[PDB]
């Protein structure tokens, strides 16, 4: 399956 | 006795089927979690582990159902998958139990 992209915004 | 023989002969186990999700390299993990919650009544935690099983093991069993109900689950999950433009394949195999 396809893993979702991690969330990060200036950490 | 005769009556007891009639009892014995009427105890053939139900034909039961595992409903299975098969891994593929295109369906989002989140979508598989959604499928398990929507059509199989799994909580987020249980749905997550089964989805991980799909990804890492190659397939996972969603539950075990009568032939009639199993064919209904397969139809619904596949329909839901296609309408969302995913290749996710839901299928069946006989449990033997």
């Amino acid at each position: 399956l396809v893993k979702s992209k991690a969330t990060n915004l200036l950490y | 006795q005769l009556a007891e023989e009639k009892v014995r002969d009427a105890l053939k186990p139900p034909s039961m089927y595992k409903v299975i999700l098969v891994n593929d390299d295109y369906t989002p993990m989140e979508f598989v979690i959604d499928v398990l919650q929507k059509f199989f009544s799994y909580d987020v935690e249980r749905a997550t582990q089964l989805m991980l099983a799909v990804h890492y093991q190659g397939k996972a069993i969603c539950g075990v159902f009568t032939a009639e109900v199993a064919e209904t689950k397969v139809a619904m999950v596949n329909k839901y998958a296609r309408e969302n433009e995913h290749p996710l394949l839901c299928t069946l195999e006989k449990a033997g139990a």
